[PDB]
């Protein structure tokens, strides 16, 4: 079951300035108070961002190509977004993959499935014992070949919060290089109002894995009857990457604090 | 220089004797250009000071 | 080589050798050891839910499992004379233990005592061309015990059975669950019995009173695949003890060299794995069973200085070690 | 044109198959067990079918290799030993095992 949720507001979309964002770490060396230079795909400074957000009358997730990587930020409240989708052509013509960050466990797998149109989850608010429960799970129509999957340890997260600044920036950056997938994250406590800040900080390499496949477009997953609802505000930034040359700075304490583009 | 790799070992460590001598001889012919380079720029400046 | 004084003549191409100073012999302290480091990488394949399982199924329904993202020890399969036979076919056997492949694919059953040479690529048969094919260039290993103790009792299990009949031959790794009643003949037919129309599924008489070639025997076929994707299960990451303050030479983590070990207190990040230089060489690893920095340091060197007065005056040399406190002189 | 100090012929008779391991270098069971030729060759390699001549309907099986080995073996070496191979790390003693 999933069906598609048309009550909204009308909008067009907006773009903000990547000033200084988009960096990580490309390999495993270590140096100390050192200047290097490297030749690797990045988003090159001040460029445009395409802005998204989700407010009270905006719910939206639509579908967005996936080439050489793609950096994705939120300023965000009460983790709105959970879940993250991934194929050639989504529907059980290619092998396609699945991020789900669940409020119990987190659930990693490759198959063959035929999402929906709009897919979403759906947690109930406020229903007679203050406690926001979780029902509505509307991901696919099938599951019909597989070739990895992955659960880990279940844990619990909130699935309620009202704050006016939004506390958690989340910066990720995904990477698929032959087969190959690398997930940079980072998590800031920010206080800013619908803006993406200022400032400089790499990515630490959270996941690598070796799938094998072929990627070409993406979506997100968004947290909300089955018409009429009421999403958490939250906001988000995409952004692309490019082959460019870059120098970075390392620190006595082995960080990087500065890069330069070339 | 073209050959394979920059470490020594590796291209002892996958490749074979019968083979490995080409990347071999691409590598002692780069860094003895180099190195003749060298010694080229540094006697001209003796001769400087 | 007897001794300096003859290197220096040999070196100056002459029998005698004026008064001064000359640079020969450049030496090294000559590393004495080996040793090879590699994670605690104990996370093993599940070679026992396909060897020991309980029951297999029979040769019309084999069982097809994948095996991938853990670590494969053919040994304790490989030195086990157990089994009734080993026919690996694209892989020389002791290969298996230091190649390795993207992919695992286990496909076990049972079948007769004396059926178990048609399994073998190519060949022809009731269960070469009836049950199960294996391709002409077969990439895999074909492993078989026999099990009359296991799974035969003497009433006649018939629950084990073969196929006798079908239609066309199979292609490799193909099943045939259909259990349409063969027609023989050219006669049409239908219901559940007729006149040369037989039934597909034929029964084996595993009893443990019959034979030598009429026993059950469990076989499993390993279908592994090389060299197309990214590799997934290994396995065979042999390290051995941790050796410090000598020059030796190392292999840690695919990454060989020679040099001597010592702790150092640098700040990796717990991603990080090695630490270089301004003009790039390797001299900073951390150790991957447990998690410690380690300063590598190519161990001593340096050129020998030969002073030396007249040939015509005397043959008594003097030998400079430079850049060397002569603590560790003989080497 | 040349001359020389004096020639060696080296004879044997193998499968057809296999002959493209007989050049300086390559590996394989023929070229890593019973025969070896070091890099440093200067000669030539020489082959032609024999299946008229000795190959018989019954079968030739006076015609063996060595297919087990500890180690290789040096370039013009010539190994005669019928001593047991072991495989597994089982020891075994006697004839067969």
């Amino acid at each position: 079951q999933c069906v598609n949720l048309t009550t909204r507001t009308q909008l067009p979309p907006a773009y903000t300035n990547s000033f200084t964002r988009g960096v990580y770490y490309p390999d495993k060396v270590f140096r100390s108070s050192v200047l290097h230079s490297t030749q690797d795909l990045f988003l090159p400074f001040f460029s445009n961002v395409t802005w998204f957000h989700a407010i009270h009358k905006r719910f939206d997730n639509p579908v967005l190509p996936f080439n050489d990587g793609v950096y994705f930020a939120s300023t965000e409240k009460s983790n709105i977004i959970r879940g993250w989708i991934f194929g050639t052509t989504l529907d059980s013509k290619t092998q396609s993959l699945l991020i789900v960050n669940n409020a119990t466990n987190v659930v990693i797998k490759v198959c063959e499935f035929q999402f929906c149109n709009d897919p979403f989850l759906g947690v109930y608010y406020h229903k007679n014992n203050k406690s926001w429960m979780e029902s509505e799970f509307r991901v696919y129509s099938s599951a019909n070949n597989c070739t990895f999957e992955y659960v880990s340890q279940p844990f619990l997260m909130d699935l309620e919060g009202k704050q006016g600044n939004f506390k958690n920036l989340r910066e990720f950056v995904f990477k698929n290089i032959d087969g190959y997938f690398k997930i940079y994250s980072k998590h800031t406590p920010i206080n800013l109002v619908r803006d993406l800040p200022q400032g400089f900080s790499a990515l630490e390499p959270l996941v690598d894995l070796p799938i094998g496949i072929n990627i070409t477009r993406f979506q997100t997953l968004l947290a909300l009857s089955s018409s009429g609802w009421t999403a958490g505000a939250a906001a988000y930034y995409v952004g692309y990457l490019q082959p460019r040359t870059f120098l970075l700075k390392y620190n006595e304490n082995g960080t990087i604090t500065d890069a330069v583009d070339c | 220089f073209g050959a394979i790799s920059s470490v020594l070992n590796d291209i002892l460590s996958r490749l074979d004797p019968p083979e490995a001598e080409v990347q071999i001889d691409r590598l002692i012919t780069g860094r003895l250009q180099s190195l003749q380079t060298y010694v080229t720029q540094q006697l001209i400046r003796a001769a400087e000071i | 080589a007897l001794d300096p004084l003859s290197e220096t003549k040999c070196t100056l191409k002459s029998f005698t050798v004026e008064k001064g100073i000359y640079q020969t012999s450049n030496f090294r302290v000559q590393p004495t050891e080996s040793i090879v480091r590699f994670p605690n990488i104990t996370n093993l394949c599940p070679f026992g839910e396909v060897f020991n399982a309980t029951r297999f199924a029979s040769v019309y329904a084999w069982n097809r499992k994948r095996i991938s993202n853990c670590v494969a020890d053919y040994s304790v399969l490989y030195n086990s004379a157990s089994f009734s036979t080993f026919k690996c076919y694209g892989v020389s056997p002791t290969k298996l233990n230091d190649l390795c492949f993207t992919n695992v694919y286990a496909d076990s059953f049972v079948i007769r005592g004396d059926e178990v040479r048609q399994i073998a690529p190519g060949q022809t048969g009731v269960i070469a061309d009836y049950n199960y094919k294996l391709p002409d260039d077969f990439t895999g290993c074909v492993i078989a015990w026999n099990s009359n103790n296991l799974d035969s009792k003497v009433g006649g299990n018939y629950n084990y059975l073969y196929r006798l009949f079908r239609k066309s031959n199979l292609k490799p790794f193909e099943r045939d669950i259909s259990t349409e009643i063969y027609q023989a003949g050219s006669t049409p037919c239908n219901g559940v019995e007729g006149f040369n129309c037989y039934f597909p599924l034929q029964s084996y008489g595993f009893q443990p009173t019959n034979g030598v070639g009429y026993q059950p025997y469990r076989v499993v076929v390993l279908s592994f695949e090389l060299l197309h994707a990214p590799a997934t299960v290994c396995g065979p990451k042999k390290s051995t003890n941790l050796v410090k303050n000598k020059c030796v030479n190392f292999n840690f983590n695919g990454l060989t060299g020679t040099g001597v070990l010592t702790e150092s207190n640098k700040k990796f990040l717990p991603f990080q794995q090695f630490g270089r230089d301004i003009a790039d060489t390797t001299d900073a690893v951390r150790d991957p069973q447990t998690l410690e920095i380690l300063d590598i340091t190519p161990c001593s060197f340096g050129g020998v200085s030969v002073i030396t007065p007249g040939t015509n005056t005397s043959n008594q040399v003097a030998v400079l070690y430079q850049d060397v406190n002569c603590t560790e002189v003989p080497v």
